[PDB]
């Protein structure tokens, strides 16, 4: 049943690429690219 | 005079991106941050506003502030996100959760200092300052408690300037979030002791203004913030060109306020009219009064007729005569007299001002003091009571550590002001 | 697209249904 | 005098911008220097 | 910005290759976890993150671990047609199964295999900067999901601590059933769910069944085809972490919104415009259609009706095109209704969340192509009902104490029993309690 | 209260005590002080 | 007036090449030595850090010392590496490792009488000296033992000069190496008996600095040297350009140490922002004076806000107006009053210099003297503490020769230093 | 600069098999000696020197001796493929084995061999300007490997002084076991190596076996895959000797930063990046992700637990390409776990060192090739579990005298294992005592 349900539309998505959904997600940017580069970097901080 | 700006949260970045679109373009300031105007008007008060950078530019004197940078990143991508000082943005790495006790108590704690370190940078910077302009929700989390920790650390640091909210308030009819009453009534708590002037604005008159109104058939939040950015831009417009009769923020405050306590305000502004309309009814001061006083114009749910006006203010803006601003205000207060409260002889104050909104003959905006604010306070404290009678989700609050007698505290300072409200409208000269 | 005073206005939210990723 | 003030501004914002410390590349590079790179190593390039 | 899946036993496997399948085809990662960067009408994004990790050379690989005692599901994974997408350490399986006995799992056979898993969870929580919680799959009918289930979760709240965990779980139905020992293993599992989870979600086999034979055409329906439900489900409640929208939601706003008392947080799941493609081109679907389609109980994924019970809040999430104004209209319409009636200390009873992403079309699937869509997650008294059937059950048999020497002699005292039903039969109590009015004001 | 405190079912939420679990066992420091026989012989 | 400059250990020489690449800059040498000028002003006092040998040639007056020829292969190697003189190079054929006493004791005594058969050469040639200037580690074995060794032996030929250290010292957070209290110990009572003027930096406080002001995505010890090469080539400014109010490293002394033991100092130099950032912010007095003052850009851990200011020095580069300095110094005196010691009326010297660094407009380079510095010791004594109570890893040093009260005497003496700077914090009028 | 190795037994001359091929394809020297004569890299690099001198007729010729009492072994490396690489005097053989006893090599057999071996360390010490160490491969298993190496260590201890002496040691595994004599042998070299090495570094070959199944995918591994390994770990550790970097460690800056007490000398060590070519595609390899590896307990070349015990001191090696910077933050994540526990006394807990080639891969290997690794070397008080077992299985069969009529016939007196299992006593006492609390100051 895997087969025929999964596989089939596994091996027609390898043979057709525009199926794939085109998107916007312009929340992802430099600052969160910046605070994901900074783990484990806390310097100078007053307790 | 120059004025500070603070903007927290999502609402609050959202209205700030729209505001200082509006700005820009009124003083011919490029996206890119380039002087590109064409009279010197506008560059004789850019200081109110901006700094002057390297060269022409002009950078906007705010102070952005989230919890997670995802608003930060949309923001920083706007059409004229560029124009903002890159350091000028803070954030954190975890959310307010829409809690008000994390907001004041756990993330607001680990920010604060920066922002307040921010704050006083660029406050001791200006060479007379005027008070500072904060927006943002009552109803949220990060908006709510950081944006009154902040308000309280800055009333310790400059209790002699002036404090200056905008904020976005819950509708009677729909929820946005189901802890609301809480955020809302802690809030409001922090405000009336701290706040200077405090203007309220409902999503849903913004809604009934658009549809009964302008007839759009499909609105978006970019046109609500865009009124809203229309009436902030408005307001100031007096201090920073000249005028038949000059006005300030102070001199507003001191018309307006009769006691300290009663500094919640309506707003609304007037020559809204379809497209399709527009042909058929040139612009007068009668219009713009007639518009002007119709509660279908008022940005709150609660309506004029079941209070009285303890005073009100109009800014004027356009070349215009001193009879029209003067007669239409007497008759106004002549012909409706039941409605102005009798031991004031005269609730209104006018200002005229020479510069007009672009592609407008002219307008005016409306701050009005009126007794039925007390209906919307009413609301959410019996909501409030009902909420904290049976415990409803208290244990996320107590988790964070808050004793159960802030809320008490908070509702008994809350109804005393339903109650001094209700006690003024009353009153009679005996 | 027309703005709350008239005046037109630009896009404000993407246009994303019937668009595909890759060419 | 204040539009050569100007100048001068934008001639140090030129030279910043365009700067080799802030860019975090080396061009000034002497022949055992291309061998040994005690310090001044950041990572590898795109054809290694 | 991360989310850590852990898929447990046979229905949370298969579920976990139907979400996978559709978490791929929606960020555009092939079955082989590359991607063709050079054939691109728009720019690359991180979007990804929440779900994929890169190695450098731009493979993606996914933050996932597969669990189960016998071997052959997850040997069915390995030489499928996305062998390649998983690393194989992710892929764990053991010798023999839990026999449909929760004692099975829990005290014998899940403690060997248990160590193996909290290494790898290990790994997957190291290599991650802002975890906000796991998604949990298993059923609650079977023997390793429930003990190892049950197992694994006491030790992640003991290693993890505060960190969420949210859990979607397959229930044993009210009369549609697959084996005898059901009422045990679900009993046994209350005080994981009760004392060790934060939301759980509950599923049953036959609403899902009733859903596709009323609303889609299908005669002969198949696990594939619920698999393809719940991972649309779950599609639509993580987009707000993953595209722009105008009201954003992150997970903690849901613990925060929906449970007023830290035992009360069983939800109830439903989605609107199930539709096949022949009526879907007949129809309008406009806002107040599918918010008027979210309350009937033809639309529901788990067998209750909300009308014996009070709501105490609603989390609706739209993804589309929507705009806000028809939203508040919607909700406003609802509210009116009479026969949909909250609790008196709830009033504000509404969480709306607004996302610009319409949901995706699989090659295969079975559901048309629509603009917009909603899905709701509530609270609800009603939930009270559910439990009663298998406590009735458990007392049936336990009285003959029919099946008993299977647990004692695998290694359980029979005091376990009647521990796990008194403790059961507080939690009815407590939900009777809670949904009853203070009518005594003064 | 109304429910168990999870010292049924043999399980406990109590953090164990880092110092005294990590320290090592030795024939004269563990084992010679037990009051039944033990070994460090493997099973 | 002339500087001799002593480089010590990998760190040393290491930040040298990198002091010796600005000097050589800002005079117009090329890295053959050649001069290629195009000013008067550069070549005027060329004499200062430079000799001339015949037919145009120029050699940097510097030592370089070192345990193991590592270094030199490195010095050498980089891009200016030509231009030392060769007989200038002293090197063993065996490390320090990592042990004070060693590096002190028994390689120490070998080596040092041709640094300082080198150190007289140089200094004798000079038709007048100026103070010496020394880079070196704290926390290694060589820099700290052999390079106190060095200083005390210079002090003893030339008590009247100026001795001048700039040293590093390890950090609460980061360590290379397990043995650093030991060595950092020991070279503080060297330090305190022998210096005149002691800057210490921390390389938290760089890493911070890169990471948060400039935001480098891979910073490298190359960009720590260069910001501690910017600020040693900019306190002798003054003594090697024409300006409106000259300045000296003596009068520096003189104004900052109030009593011999209080010679230790805090750096900054004001320019740092990002490349994204330049855009948005114009030169001016009022900037470099408020960057000059944050504490974010000190070179050390400790935060000036938990001690006080006994006196502080700004040296100025650039064509500007000493009104503005002047009245500066007065706002920020007048302003802050709390965090400056009460019995001394001013506390801020300040200096004016014509010619900037190549690049910038204007420079400012602070110098600060504070009692905060006394948290810093504090820890290292507490890791001591902790160590010395157990014998921790004693027999390396006691198999050098040591005796345990050594230990005892180096920690009372920083005991003793750390309470001198309370007592003076706590200090009162009556 | 330079170090010389020192070879013995069977053990030992099969380890130097696999680390001189290993050295001679990093460095690229034919295994006939010569260079190749065409490559013209450009600037001819003395990083070689650390292992080879030259013949003056171009040659090199590694630093090594090979000893051994059998002939077979040597024999074999003599019949090779390397014969011309080592000078004929450097492999020396004897006639008759030491049979497994400790007595026979100490008095019978080892001080006729010993006197060679001697006077070939000599001539290699004359033929060196910065000598910096010995290093000694060996089992203590085995009879010539304890005996001679006992009295080989001891001549030189004498003769040398204070040049160090760094030991690998193959000791008996805790289950897995080869011969029956084994704790007697291991018992007796103790005190040997107790008093005559500065730094121990412990090996059990069944850690590399699990290591060899675990993490790569060989089901039968043999001798040659564990020499493989041990050759990478030592190539780590001389690594900062031979190669450019920006924090190089001489072998004394280790001595004084991992020795605490003259007697504490007895190390474990660890290598992160074992790992599959298959594996390699699935993850990437960042340095956090290895130094995270390193402190898992399955990372391991001996077999003892380390959460059992308090770490005193650490020293990592990185080479390849790592910056700084992200080794600080690694270390500082590592100081945030608390199953990772130091002695009080030791706040600074850890030495780094950073070099810039990376590790060299072999074609026959069975290794991925990788970008960066990271070894570590640590101490301990987790190792007395480790002598405990040995002193129990001594005890149990000294009771009744098992075998002793051997040892006492080839020349050695009963009482001599009274006294070494006294002495061990007294050193696991001192690992008890040296990790308790100072709670002297209460
Ligand atoms: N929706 C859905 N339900 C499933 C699926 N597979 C099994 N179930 C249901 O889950 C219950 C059976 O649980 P299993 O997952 O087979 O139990 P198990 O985890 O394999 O436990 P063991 O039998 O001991 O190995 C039954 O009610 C099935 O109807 C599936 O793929 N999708
Ligand atoms: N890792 C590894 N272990 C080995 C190797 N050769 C032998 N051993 C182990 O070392 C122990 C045996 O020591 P041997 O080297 O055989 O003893 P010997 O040095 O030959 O001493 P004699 O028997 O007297 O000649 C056993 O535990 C073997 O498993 C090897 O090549 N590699
Ligand atoms: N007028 C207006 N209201 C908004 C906007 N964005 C959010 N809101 C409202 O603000 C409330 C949500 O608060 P929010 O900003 O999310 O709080 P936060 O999570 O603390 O940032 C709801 O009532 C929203 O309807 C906007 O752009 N304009
Ligand atoms: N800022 C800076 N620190 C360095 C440099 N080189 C080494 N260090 C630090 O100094 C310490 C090592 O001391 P080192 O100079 O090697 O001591 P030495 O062996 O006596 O010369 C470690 O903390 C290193 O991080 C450098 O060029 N710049
Ligand atoms: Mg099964
Ligand atoms: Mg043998
Ligand atoms: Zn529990
Ligand atoms: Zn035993």
């Amino acid at each position: 049943t895997k087969n025929v349900t999964v596989d089939a539309t596994g091996e027609y998505l390898k043979d057709n690429i525009d199926e794939y959904p085109a998107t916007s997600s312009e929340c992802w940017g430099m600052f969160m690219k910046f605070t994901d580069n900074m783990k484990g970097k806390k310097l100078r901080e007053c307790y | 005079r120059e004025i500070v700006c603070v903007q927290a949260g999502q609402c609050g970045n959202q209205i700030g991106s729209k505001f200082w679109e509006v700005i820009s373009d009124e003083h011919g300031v490029d996206p890119t941050g380039t002087y590109q105007g064409d009279s010197d008007l506008q560059l004789e008060r850019i200081n109110v506003y901006f700094d002057e950078a390297t060269g022409g530019r002009y950078v906007p004197r705010s102070v952005l502030i989230d919890l997670e940078p995802g608003t930060m990143d949309s923001v920083r991508a706007g059409p004229y996100g560029q124009i903002f000082r890159p350091d000028n943005f803070i954030f954190g790495q975890s959310g307010a959760g829409n809690n008000w006790a994390k907001g004041h108590y756990t993330e607001g704690a680990e920010l604060i200092d920066s922002v307040l370190d921010v704050c006083c940078k660029e406050a001791e910077s200006c060479d007379c300052l005027q008070g500072f302009q904060i927006c943002h929700s009552l109803g949220g989390g990060t908006g709510s408690g950081m944006g009154t920790l902040l308000i309280s650390k800055l009333r310790e640091q400059y209790p002699d300037r002036i404090m200056m909210t905008f904020s976005i308030i819950p509708s009677p009819k729909v929820s946005d979030t189901v802890v609301e009453p809480y955020n809302t009534t802690l809030s409001v708590h922090q405000l009336v002791e701290n706040s200077d002037e405090s203007m309220c604005i409902d999503n849903e008159a913004l809604y009934d203004i658009c549809f009964r109104t302008l007839k759009l058939t499909t609105p978006t939040f970019g046109d609500l913030n865009h009124l809203v950015s229309a009436v902030v831009s408005g307001v100031t417009c007096c201090l920073r060109f000249p005028g038949q009769l000059n006005s300030d923020l102070r001199k507003l405050a001191v018309n307006l306020v009769p006691f300290p306590r009663l500094h919640f305000f309506m707003m609304g502004f007037a020559p809204l009219t379809s497209r399709g309309s527009q042909q058929y009814r040139g612009l007068s001061v009668p219009e713009l009064t007639q518009q002007m006083f119709d509660a279908k114009n008022m940005m709150q749910a609660a309506d004029p007729r079941h209070g009285r006006y303890l005073t009100a203010s109009a800014l004027f803006r356009g070349r215009m005569s001193t009879k029209e601003v003067d007669e239409q205000m007497l008759n106004v207060q002549n012909k409706n007299s039941s409605y102005f409260i009798e031991w004031i002889p005269n609730n209104i104050k006018s200002s005229v001002c020479d510069i007009p909104p672009k592609g407008l003959k002219m307008a005016v905006t409306f701050i009005g003091n009126n007794t039925c604010i007390q209906e919307m306070f009413r609301r959410v404290g019996e909501q409030f009571t009902l909420m904290f009678r049976r415990k409803a989700f208290l244990h996320w609050y107590t988790g964070e550590g808050m004793d159960e007698m802030e809320f008490t505290e908070a509702e008994s300072n809350m109804n005393d002001l339903v109650s001094e409200y209700q006690q003024y409208q009353d009153a009679t000269i005996e | 697209l027309i703005d709350p005073f008239g005046n037109p206005k630009v896009r404000d939210v993407p246009d994303l249904f019937g668009r595909s990723r890759y060419s | 005098d204040k539009e050569e003030d100007t100048r001068k501004a934008l001639e140090e914002i030129r030279f910043h911008m365009e700067g080799d410390f802030l860019n975090e590349t080396e061009t000034v590079v002497s022949e055992l220097g291309k061998k040994v790179k005690a310090e001044r190593y950041k990572g590898m390039t795109e054809e290694q | 910005r991360e989310a850590i899946c852990i898929h447990i036993g046979q229905a949370g496997c298969q579920v976990g290759n139907a979400c996978w399948e559709l978490f791929c085809l929606e960020h555009g990662i092939q079955p082989d976890g590359a991607m063709p960067s050079d054939k691109t009408i728009g720019v690359e994004d991180d979007a990804f993150n929440t779900f994929f990790s890169e190695t450098g050379a731009g493979k993606h690989v996914p933050r996932a671990v597969f669990l189960d005692l016998e071997p052959t599901v997850v040997d069915e994974v390995r030489t499928g047609t996305y062998r390649q997408l998983f690393h194989p350490e992710q892929l764990i399986s053991g010798k023999e199964d839990a026999a449909n006995n929760y004692a099975r799992g829990h005290y014998t056979i899940g403690k060997e295999i248990v160590d193996l898993c909290l290494d790898r969870i290990r790994k997957l929580a190291d290599n991650c900067t802002g975890l906000q919680g796991f998604l949990v799959y298993h059923a609650v009918g079977g023997g390793t999901g429930s003990g190892l289930g049950a197992l694994l979760l006491e030790r992640l709240s003991v290693d993890y601590g505060k960190k969420s965990k949210l859990g979607y779980t397959v229930y044993p139905s009210p009369q549609v059933s697959t084996a005898v020992v059901e009422p045990y293993n679900s009993v046994l599992s209350t005080h994981s769910l009760l004392e060790h989870t934060d939301v759980a979600a509950m599923l049953d086999n036959e609403a899902i069944y009733d859903l596709t034979r009323r609303n889609l055409d299908i005669e002969r329906p198949t696990y594939t085809n619920l698999n393809r439900l719940i991972g649309q489900v779950v599609s639509s409640l993580t987009a707000s972490l993953r595209f722009d929208g105008a009201l954003n939601v992150d997970l903690t706003e849901f613990q925060t919104n929906l449970v007023p008392y830290p035992r009360i947080h069983f939800v109830l799941t439903s989605y609107a415009p199930v539709i096949s493609a022949e009526k879907a081109y007949h129809e309008q679907l406009s806002v107040s259609e599918i918010s008027n389609a979210v309350f009937e109980p033809a639309s529901m994924m788990t067998k209750c009706d909300p009308r014996h019970g009070k709501y105490m809040a609603c989390c609706l999430m739209y993804r589309g095109d929507v705009v806000p104004k028809d939203v508040n209209a919607a909700v406003a319409t609802i509210k009116t209704k009479r026969t949909i009636q909250f609790v008196d200390w709830s009033p504000t009873g509404f969480k709306c969340g607004i996302n610009y992403q319409p949901p995706t079309v699989v090659p295969g699937g079975d559901l048309a192509k629509v603009q917009r869509a909603v899905c709701m997650i509530a609270n609800s008294t009603a939930i009270a009902e559910v439990f009663a059937r298998i406590d009735h059950k458990f007392d049936l048999m336990y009285s003959k104490r029919a099946f008993v020497h299977w647990y004692v002699g695998e290694g359980m005292e029979e005091g376990e029993f009647s521990e796990a039903r008194e403790d059961l039969a507080a939690l009815e109590k407590d939900y009777e309690e809670v949904g009853a009015e203070s009518a005594d004001m003064d | 209260d109304k429910y168990h405190v999870c010292e049924c079912y043999g399980h406990t939420q109590q953090l164990p005590n880092y110092k005294k679990l990590t320290n090592p066992r030795t024939l004269q420091g563990f084992y010679a002080k037990q009051k039944v026989s033990a070994c460090p012989c493997i099973p």
